RNA sequence: CAUCCGGGUGUUGUCUCCAUAUUUUUU
């Protein structure tokens, strides 16, 4: 994986992430939109849950994800 | 003001998809929503945690309970961002 | 006053952290919010008993973290007065 | 800003915030109960409105159980920041 | 219509039999009567008992409950 | 010879707005908006609404260098040899487009550009009978004449909102030369005048009712807009609103102390006079007559307005034309009133109750519109027609009833019909058709093909099973407003 | 500030989705900013109804359904 | 009348009781004083694990989040 | 800086120089800034005269273009009432005259101008209340200290050239300009204005044929 | 249907003059 020495996360908006969230599953997609109170807007989301063994895996595409339930923000890829 | 936020508001009347904290999905037209996400929806299908579906007319969700909300491909297109 | 100052001013340390699970995070401080959020760069993560997860670039919600170890070098009282 | 600042340090003084602000001023160690427990025994350095305290002297104290094997564990650190709402009660050993 | 400010306000002029169910917790409830009434949602509460849940009468006084978990109120 | 048009497709003007999502926003009910621009004669709603198609279009190849400038007006939707040499509006026209308010939430909006002259007003009860809402466009130098009175008497009878648009704010400053205080007096009479006809209802402009505008400058604003500009980055984000509210009606302020009374010392004026309209007479005066070195590092700090080193070197009126359009951006605050003056669920209902005999619903599945008047628009003739109930497609052949025959139809379903097929459906834009395949509930449009089957309205219904037949009910034919008494 | 349009589920029953899957039952009486429920008491999950008039704190809400339409 | 605020501010220099949510312990010591956050401080608090003093931890400062309940 | 250069080609004013030749050009300027003054004396009432054969009672008169010349309109069936004078038949020419040929549409009405001029002894200030225009008879809350209005730090409305550029913003073509191009010299049309407005005052009849004749060459 | 006195804009050349925290986010 490869991604600049980004000061902040504005800077790296429409890159490839892996946000991760406090029920356990982690949302991958280009963010489009932040926040204040971090709610992202992930263009092609995809949710990947860990059950209880191997990954789950689902499509969203276009998803708001709130703030207050991420763990934390990962790049994981490249724009385009 | 909150820009995703901004866009759930812009997202109003499409059949969207909400998952809480709880783990509880639902899917149906939106109505209306605010700062505080006080969501509301119409026609919604309500799956439980277990996957238990429980069709019903309405329903109202406080912010601090949703976890993520399924926007249509639609607001990809316009006219929030530029 | 604010302890958001000495945060802050901490700049370009690597670190270790906790979170509210109580998982390990060792990298540079690439810049520190005013609602503690940890923006790291060159980032290594370790979960709690549990293998290796190395990764390039964290910025991590200010919530999540529960208590960032500091590094060696490093004066308290130097950065704590303006 | 500044008045703020100042009735802050006054509130602090005359409530119940100066029990560890004064356990600052004396430099001892304190033990500080915590929400994933853990018996935090340092020396504080840092104290603001929020009860978030850089520790220096660090020796955390806790019991990492699991195999009907009780391992008390404990580490030292050189300096670690404290957040807040992991505190649970803070005290001034004596 | 009725503000729960103003709901509150009947509880504590009337002080009437409360039954409190509490924050992040199902296995106990209480037992009182609204005394006080605070900015925030802390109320002081006279004559209150801890009741267990019908999955007795426990002891309890008077006491000032942290009113940010609290969930019911019924005066 | 007739009408100047758009007929090659390919040179449509190219819409900033993306209008594939314009029609995805078709779908749902709620999200489009039917308004009608009427208003009294000469009085700037054509140009009014030429500003929209401006702002909305990225080039229009009929714009010229003159009305870029500001000398001439582009009448857009005027459209017609008569309108163009008679320089009246004489036939409806309208545009489907899609607007923002100020909290960024886009919609579709049908304005129908109405005549304004009193003989035309067989046109004004079409827009009266087609719109949800009406924005009254009044001049500020005429007052609400007994035009104006008539207008609103109507828009309260169609049980129809209806929004206020004061025009020529201009002729206050350049033509009759008044005071700041005297205009602000003017102002205050006809919103109190407007108040009167009203029949308990309240028009402020502080409810987002009254809307200010030029429109040969160019520019139009509402107070909640001006604040949200250039005023309320400096206020505590909580106070905003309640600021607001603080902008209108002997409320005096200052020094971050408001009161009620002249404050006996400083005399100063009302808050409207000094928060709003002093610095629009200062932004007249100084565009007009101050040296533009100095007028440039002024705008740029008060205004955060870049003037550019091509636009120094203008004539005054353009070059005034030029700094209100940057000073008063997009009429998003227009687009923030219409979307806060009209709820659907307190008027539909009267309103189809009072175009077509009240029942208790129409079944969803039934197709169900109202073909308002037959209208030459563009060469050959198209139906325009508002679909009050299901679904339409190109190819669906449906049942068209004149409106003269459904007094008596009524009559026997409370106690056949020709039908024809739909060629096709186009949005009206002015100038041009833009070609749609389907037509959803709500919105207005333009259909070839069923025009041989009525005189001046009609009825259109699509029924899927037998029951449903008696369930449906005819629209009554209209009130033209004015009796034709004059006789040849 | 933004007060929730409740307005339409004014004097109406409400299955409120409350902390631990617990339900509430009742028609509205009224509300404010932090959306704390006050309402008439009705039947807490097989059944059975603890106190007459009731109001509910905004930060135990999971969500409110419509039960009345 | 009886608020919680000044009844709280009569509760100052007496002996208080503090309950809490989770990994939660009874209390008993001296109260020193508060403030709006209902940040408290005892001396001589016993740490009654549920009715039962596990040890007299006595100068103490508890936070405010974690507060349940205050008794005598 | 006022000429682009010895070409000679365009040219750029200021506001001070440009007022200074307006006034000192006012025997010859327009003096006209409604558009209604010219309601029967339009290009285009003159084009419908020419083609219906009429004469407004001032302008020129041509030949007919149709110059061949029921009971339908017969006396005893039409109602003789308001009579259907010339002006009428120029105003609105499809309803008023049978068989128009070559007749084209004439502009209604532009709507009615009240600008107030201010020419007496200049101390009158730009903003004034004229004596022509009829009257118009009849602490929870604060903000920052220093919050005041956007332009508060320019504390004048009226600047001292803005009386000249109101009055410039008027004057019809050439002086609400203060940029263009140079023209010929026999290209700008001084006496043209004057038999395009009318008569300035009751002249002998050789002055009042004059006018037409002139004005007939400006039509055709 | 033509002739004549004139005009714009674009590309190239040429000429002249100078210059090189106390309920929804985070206590
Ligand atoms: N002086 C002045 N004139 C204006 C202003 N706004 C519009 N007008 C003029 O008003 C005249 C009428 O403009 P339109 O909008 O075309 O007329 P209308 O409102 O459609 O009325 P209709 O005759 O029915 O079309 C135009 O010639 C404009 O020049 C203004 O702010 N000031
Ligand atoms: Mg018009």
């Amino acid at each position: 994986i490869q991604v600049a020495h980004s000061s902040r996360l504005a800077n790296l908006i429409d890159y490839k992430l892996r946000v991760l969230t406090q029920d356990g599953r982690v949302y991958i997609g280009q963010l489009m939109a932040f926040d204040k109170h971090m709610n992202l807007v992930l263009n092609e989301c995809i949710e990947e849950r860990v059950p209880k063994i191997k990954v789950e895996k689902r499509v969203l595409g276009l998803t708001i994800l709130r703030g207050e339930q991420i763990l934390s923000t990962v790049v994981e890829d490249k724009p385009l | 003001n909150g820009i995703p936020v901004k866009l759930l508001n812009e997202a109003q009347g499409h059949i969207v998809s909400l998952e809480l904290t709880t783990g509880a999905t639902y899917r149906g037209k939106l109505v209306e929503s605010e700062d505080s996400m006080n969501v509301q929806l119409r026609d919604v299908i309500a799956t439980e945690p277990q996957g238990a579906v429980t069709h019903m007319d309405q329903i109202f969700v406080r912010g601090s309970q949703i976890k993520f909300i399924v926007v249509p491909d639609l607001l990809k297109n316009a006219p929030l961002f530029k | 006053m604010k302890l958001v100052n000495f945060l802050k001013k901490l700049r370009n340390e690597q670190v270790t952290i906790e979170l509210k699970n109580g998982t390990t995070v060792w990298g540079t401080l690439q810049s520190v919010s005013p609602q503690m959020n940890a923006i790291l760069t060159d980032v290594k993560l370790t979960l709690p008993s549990d293998n290796i997860a190395s990764l390039q670039y964290i910025n991590i919600r200010g919530n999540t973290i529960r208590q960032i170890i500091l590094p060696d070098s490093l004066n308290l009282d130097s950065l704590l007065v303006d | 800003r500044a008045e703020l600042e100042e009735l802050e340090e006054f509130e602090f003084k005359h409530g119940p915030m100066s029990l560890i602000n004064d356990a600052m001023v004396t430099r001892t160690p304190v033990i500080i109960s915590l929400r994933n427990n853990h018996k935090i025994i340092a020396r504080v350095k840092a104290f603001d409105r929020h009860c978030n305290m850089v520790l220096e002297n660090v020796k955390e104290l806790w019991t990492e159980k699991k195999g009907k094997n009780v391992i008390n564990r404990e580490r030292f650190i050189s300096k670690l920041f404290l957040r807040g709402d992991s505190v649970i009660v803070v005290l001034k050993t004596p | 219509m009725v503000p729960p400010i103003n709901c509150i306000f009947n509880f504590l002029q009337q002080q009437t039999p409360v039954t409190i169910w509490l924050f992040e917790q199902i296995g106990i409830r209480i037992k009182g009567k609204i005394v006080g009434f605070d900015e925030f949602m802390n109320v002081v509460i006279d004559e209150a008992v801890e009741i267990p849940v019908n999955s007795k009468g426990t002891p309890l006084g008077k006491i000032l409950l942290k009113g940010d978990n609290i969930t019911l109120i019924t005066s | 010879e007739h009408t100047i048009f758009t007929q090659l497709k390919k040179n449509i003007p190219k819409t900033r707005y993306n209008r594939d999502y314009m029609l995805s926003m078709a779908n749902i009910p709620e999200r489009i908006i039917n308004v009608g621009v009427i208003g009294p004669l000469h009085s700037g709603k054509t140009s009014l609404m030429d500003l929209l198609v401006i702002d909305s279009h990225k080039r229009i190849p009929d714009m010229s260098k003159n009305v870029e400038l500001g000398w001439k007006p582009l009448r857009y939707l005027d459209n017609l040899k008569q309108e163009i040499d008679r320089g009246l509006s004489i036939k409806l026209n309208g545009s489907t487009l899609l607007c923002t308010d100020l909290e960024s939430k886009s919609r579709m909006i049908n304005f129908l550009d109405a005549p304004g002259h009193v003989n035309f007003m067989d046109e004004t009860a079409v827009a009266l009978a087609a719109s949800d809402l009406v924005l009254i466009v009044i001049d500020v130098v005429e007052g609400v004449t007994f035009v104006v009175e008539q207008l609103i008497k109507q828009s309260i009878k169609n049980n129809v909102a209806m929004c206020f648009v004061i025009n020529k704010l201009d002729r206050l400053i350049l033509d009759l030369k008044l005071p700041p205080m005297d205009a602000y007096l003017k102002l205050n009479h006809i919103i109190a005048n407007i108040n009167s006809f009203t029949k308990g209802n309240v028009f402020s402009p502080i409810d987002n009712n009254i809307i200010f505008a030029s429109t040969k400058l160019g520019f139009t604003f509402t107070i909640k807009e001006f604040v949200s500009y250039y005023y309320a980055h400096s206020i505590p984000s909580s106070k905003i609103d309640d600021f607001t509210t603080r902008l209108w009606g002997s409320v005096y302020y200052h020094k971050g102390n408001f009161r009620t009374k002249p404050f006996e010392n400083v005399e100063k004026y009302p808050t409207f006079v000094e928060f709003i309209l002093i610095p629009l007479y200062k932004i007249f005066s100084y565009a007009l007559s101050m040296e533009k070195d100095k007028l440039k590092n002024l705008l740029r700090s008060n205004f955060r307005v870049n003037l550019s080193q091509e636009a120094l070197q203008y004539d005054p009126q353009p070059f005034l034309k030029h700094v209100l359009q940057l000073i008063f951006r997009q009429q998003t605050g227009l687009v923030d009133a219409i979307t806060r003056c009209y709820q659907p669920f307190e008027l539909f209902d009267n309103k189809t109750a009072h175009l077509s005999i009240p029942g208790k619903s129409t079944p969803e599945g039934t197709l169900w519109a109202h073909v308002l008047k037959t209208v030459d628009y563009g060469g050959a003739e198209w139906s325009l027609v508002r679909i009050y109930s299901g679904l339409l497609k190109r190819g669906d052949t449906v049942r068209i009833l004149d409106t003269s025959q459904s007094e008596s139809r009524q009559k026997r379903q409370l106690h056949e019909t020709p039908s024809c097929e739909v060629e096709e459906i186009g949005l009206l834009g002015g100038r041009y058709v833009y070609p749609v395949h389907e037509a959803h509930k709500g919105q207005i449009v333009l259909i070839k093909g069923i025009s041989s089957a009525y005189i001046k309205s009609a009825t259109l219904y699509s029924v899927k099973s037998k029951e449903d037949m008696k369930q449906l009910k005819f629209f009554k034919p209209l009130d033209y407003i004015t009796e034709a008494v004059f006789k040849i | 500030v933004s007060t929730p349009e409740l307005k339409k589920y004014m004097d109406k029953k409400i299955l409120l989705n409350i902390n631990g899957s617990r339900k509430v039952a009742g028609i509205l009486r009224g509300y404010d900013i932090f959306l704390n429920v006050v309402l008439d008491d009705a039947m807490e999950i097989n059944n059975h109804q603890l106190g007459l008039q009731t109001v509910i704190r905004g930060n135990s809400i999971i969500s409110l359904e419509a039960l009345d339409a | 009348p009886v608020n919680p605020k000044p009844f709280l501010k009569g509760l100052v220099n007496h002996r208080v009781g503090v309950k809490l949510k989770f990994n939660s312990t009874e209390y008993r010591g001296t109260l020193v004083s508060t403030d709006n956050y209902f940040n408290l401080q005892l001396n001589e608090a016993e740490e009654f694990v549920a009715g039962v003093s596990h040890g007299t931890l006595g100068e103490i400062f508890i936070r405010c989040n974690n507060v349940l309940y205050i008794r005598e | 800086k006022k000429v682009n250069g010895t070409s000679y080609k365009k040219w750029s004013f200021d506001l001070p120089e440009m007022s200074n030749l307006y006034r000192l050009s006012t025997p010859l300027r327009d003096e006209v800034t409604d558009k209604n003054y010219y309601y029967l004396f339009d290009k285009k009432s003159f084009f419908n005269g020419k083609a219906l054969n009429n004469a407004i009672p001032g302008g020129p008169k041509f030949e007919p273009l149709y110059p061949r010349e029921n009971e339908f309109n017969s006396i005893d069936r039409v109602i003789f009432r308001v009579p259907i004078r010339s002006e009428y038949k120029v105003a609105f020419p499809h309803l008023y005259n049978s068989r128009p040929r070559s007749v084209r549409i004439p502009w209604y009405n532009n709507p009615v101008s009240c600008i107030i001029q201010n020419d007496e002894e200049y101390d009158t200030p730009a903003l004034f209340f004229d004596p022509s225009l009829n009257p118009i008879p009849h602490g929870d809350f604060t903000l920052p200290e220093d919050f005041a209005p956007l332009l508060a730090e320019e504390e004048e409305l009226i600047l001292p050239n803005t009386k000249d550029a109101m009055s410039l913003y008027h004057s019809p073509f050439p002086f609400n300009r203060t940029k263009g191009k140079m023209v010929r010299a026999q290209d700008v049309a001084l006496a043209k204005k004057w038999f395009l407005q009318h008569p300035d005052e009751e002249y002998p009849v050789k002055v009042k044929v004059s006018y037409q004749k002139l004005l007939k060459n400006y039509v055709l």
